[PDB]
RNA sequence: AGCCAGGAUGUUGGCUUAGAAGCAGCCAUCAUUUAAAGAAAGCGUAAUAGCUCACUGGUCGAGUCGGCCUGCGCGGAAGAU
């Protein structure tokens, strides 16, 4: 990417991107092919799992069709099925409800190798402390 | 919509346009059509049908009198 | 900023890597993106990782005051903005050659390439270098000798 | 200070012609001019000009920083000459130029006619842009703005006689 | 560390005591000890700075009257009613 | 212009100038802040 | 102080909202990659986008920032033969 011309990211789903009201036409639409979402999206998508949420970047100018690029998913959400709690507090955050695992973000965070600054493999984890303290949760470290 | 003591509840993004969506009371969408014209330049449809009775604002109580 | 106790850190480390170092090498990022960073420290990354730098300094008042220590070749690289670029393992590598390729990706101008010290002197591209362990290149010198 | 205390480089192409108070300049355009001083002191010799305070003035060197400052934008003049630059926005809004005057249509009911002073003269690129040149830096700046009056821009379309470093902010129409 | 460079006082009285605040100066006494107490003239900015710093309370502190050092710790002090100044300070002898 | 006894800044851009005798306040992000007879 | 550059990655932080993506609100404010870059001081968006500041590397080349005690002044200040 020398030269970013249009990077619209609204996270999708691997088994079946084909929606509507929340995306669907809109989601390819100002030069944009909406049959290629089908073809050339799920020709990276259930590479890996499918269910969860997926960012994502295309590029298509004025050019009819186009290639999908692939992404990375949020390291936040990986706090949810393959952590605990599903909503984020409950109880005001006047008092800390979660709880947190050590074992995991190692590893499980570094699914997200490829998308991240720190050399060190496990300074990556360093950073999803905080954003794993996303309500203060701390770890049975 | 905010301004006419409205309830936002939706957006969508209907293909081209944006459906949005909204709870309002009925004693303040007189006339909307003229003013959402203004508004968007003439390109706007809408439509509406009633929801729902809700607490009417003191002020507006204490005037609906007879 | 901070007071004196804090520049010379910013001296000691630094001239620590010169006296232990290997190649040295510039470049001024005038239009030093981040982009750009992010890219050459998975550089300095494959390059090891936190085994390089690039500690913009060219305040001949830092990156000179560890200078008339070696490479006094660098009075003269040291004026306007730079990017000194240490080597400590490694073969007296590669590091020169990216810088050539990623500025001659646009990337921002490299000084022209003031050059840098190994020798004692200035500028010029050298893959003379990463063939380096190529002493396969003295293997394929045994049999098609031995042969031929 | 800083500004008066800083010389002023004289370019070849330049004579210079300080007599008493009034310093003079011409070059390759350049039509001369002739300025004056007060409670500054000049000093001539040199490839330069320098100003400082004269005795007994509290308003020296406050003074002093100015009488540089004016100076120095002359020879500037006199050397590459001074640019301008005002395009025009909003049908039917062409301009012209009838020798030293520029005919200008400006959505009015009657022409404009604007006439050009002494040491500037313009041109016109295009109908919607003009530009002057001239010595003297605080006439085209006058010249420019009376220009730019006849029709101020407006925030709603920008529609007007512009600057193009201009910035022209703008606003969204009212909610009917 | 802090020396308080110190005049004996020629006048006594409201009058003199009015007159020393004009002139920056300001008066103060040092008493404890065997010997007698001794009236002072301070010079106010010099002090009035000194006394900002917190351990001018709690340190020993010095006072260089006609070159003597007499050596005290401060008992009390008297401020102004509203303004940033000094009135009045006691200094006990240790 | 807000014409006040009371002058001051609003914006950080918000500039005070003192033209003639009069005390005045130059914004130049936001025209709403001009202001005179400070 | 000007002017040249950067002003970043986890990431839209969590919660809360129709929407709160640095920035309406509640709570926390860490980790990175570094020359430096706030879970952001302001402008901006329906929300994103977009423009800055903080901070840092460059250029410049000697002073410079704001509080304290104070003297004299400026605005605030419109009337009837
Ligand atoms: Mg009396
Ligand atoms: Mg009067
Ligand atoms: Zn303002």
């Amino acid at each position: 990417a020398k030269k970013v011309q249009a990077y619209v990211k609204l996270q999708v789903a691997a088994g079946m991107a084909n929606p509507s009201p929340p995306v669907g036409p809109a989601l390819g639409q100002q030069g944009v092919n909406i049959m290629e979402f089908c073809k050339a999206f799920n020709a990276k998508t259930d590479s890996i799992e499918k269910g969860l949420p997926i960012p994502v970047v295309i590029t298509v100018y004025a050019d009819r069709s186009f290639t999908f690029v692939t992404k990375t998913p949020p390291a936040a959400v990986l706090l949810k099925k393959a952590a605990g709690i599903k909503s984020g507090s409950g109880k005001p955050n006047k008092d800390k409800v979660g709880k947190i695992s050590r074992a995991q973000l190692q590893e499980i965070a570094q699914t997200k190798a490829a998308d991240m600054t720190g050399a060190d493999i496990e300074a990556m984890t360093r950073s999803i402390e905080g954003t794993a303290r996303s309500m203060g949760l701390v770890v049975e470290d | 919509l905010s301004r006419r003591r409205g309830m936002l509840k939706g957006q969508e993004s209907e293909v081209t346009g944006v459906k949005i969506h909204a709870e309002v009371p009925l004693s303040e969408m007189f006339g909307y059509a003229t003013q959402l014209r203004s508004l968007t330049k003439g390109r706007a449809s809408y439509t509406m049908e009633f929801l729902k009775y809700d607490e009417a604002p003191s002020n507006v109580a204490q005037a609906v009198i007879e | 900023m901070a007071l004196n106790l804090q520049d010379k850190q910013a001296i000691v480390a630094e001239v620590s890597e010169v006296a232990k170092g290997a190649l040295s090498a510039v470049v001024a990022d005038s239009r030093g993106v981040t982009v750009d960073k992010m890219t050459e420290l998975r550089k300095a990354g494959r390059e090891a990782g936190v085994y390089m730098r690039v500690v913009r300094n060219t305040l001949l008042r830092r990156a000179v005051e560890g200078t008339p220590f070696e490479c006094l070749k660098d009075a003269f690289v040291g004026p306007t903005l730079i990017a000194y670029s240490m080597e400590h393992p490694g073969a007296a590598a590669r590091l020169f050659k990216e810088f050539a390729k990623a500025n001659a990706k646009f990337e921002v101008k490299a000084a022209a390439f003031e050059g840098e010290l190994i020798p004692a002197s200035q500028i010029d591209r050298l893959a003379t270098l990463p063939t380096y362990e190529e002493a396969i290149a003295r293997l394929m010198a045994t049999m098609k000798e031995a042969s031929a | 200070s800083r500004v008066a205390k800083a010389p002023v480089v004289v370019p070849a192409g330049v004579d210079v012609k300080i007599n008493g108070q009034v310093i003079t300049i011409k070059g390759k355009n350049g039509e001369l001019t002739r300025t004056l001083n007060d409670a500054v002191e000049v000093k001539h010799a040199d490839n330069t000009l320098t100003f400082g305070p004269r005795d007994g003035y509290a308003d020296g060197w406050a003074q002093a920083g100015t009488a540089r400052a004016l100076l120095n934008s002359m020879v500037i003049g006199v050397t590459e000459g001074f640019t301008k630059k005002l395009q025009l926005v909003g049908v039917g809004y062409r301009a012209a130029v009838k020798g030293n005057v520029i005919n200008l249509s400006l959505g009015f009911s009657h022409p404009v006619d604007h006439q050009l002073p002494a040491g500037i003269t313009a041109e016109c690129p295009t109908q919607t842009e003009i530009v002057l040149k001239g010595a003297d830096k605080q006439v085209i700046g006058q010249v420019a703005a009376d220009l730019r009056a006849y029709r101020r821009p407006e925030p709603y379309k920008g529609k007007g006689v512009r600057y193009a470093d201009e910035v022209v902010r703008t606003k969204e129409a009212k909610k009917k | 560390m802090f020396t308080i460079n110190a005049e004996v006082r020629k006048e006594q009285g409201k009058g003199a005591s009015r007159r020393l605040r004009a002139a920056n100066k300001f008066p103060a006494i040092i008493y404890g000890g065997k010997e007698a107490p001794l009236a002072i003239e301070l010079d106010h900015d010099k002090v009035m700075n000194m006394q900002a710093k917190a351990e001018f309370y709690s340190e020993v502190l010095t006072i260089v009257v006609d070159g003597k050092e007499i050596k005290v710790k401060a008992q009390d002090v008297q401020r102004h009613p509203y303004k940033p100044k000094l009135q009045h300070i006691d200094f006990v002898r240790a | 212009m807000k014409v006040r006894a009371s002058v001051k800044k609003l914006c950080r851009n918000c500039k005070i100038v003192k033209r003639d005798g009069v005390i005045r306040v130059i914004c130049s992000a936001e025209p709403k802040h001009k202001q005179r007879q400070g």
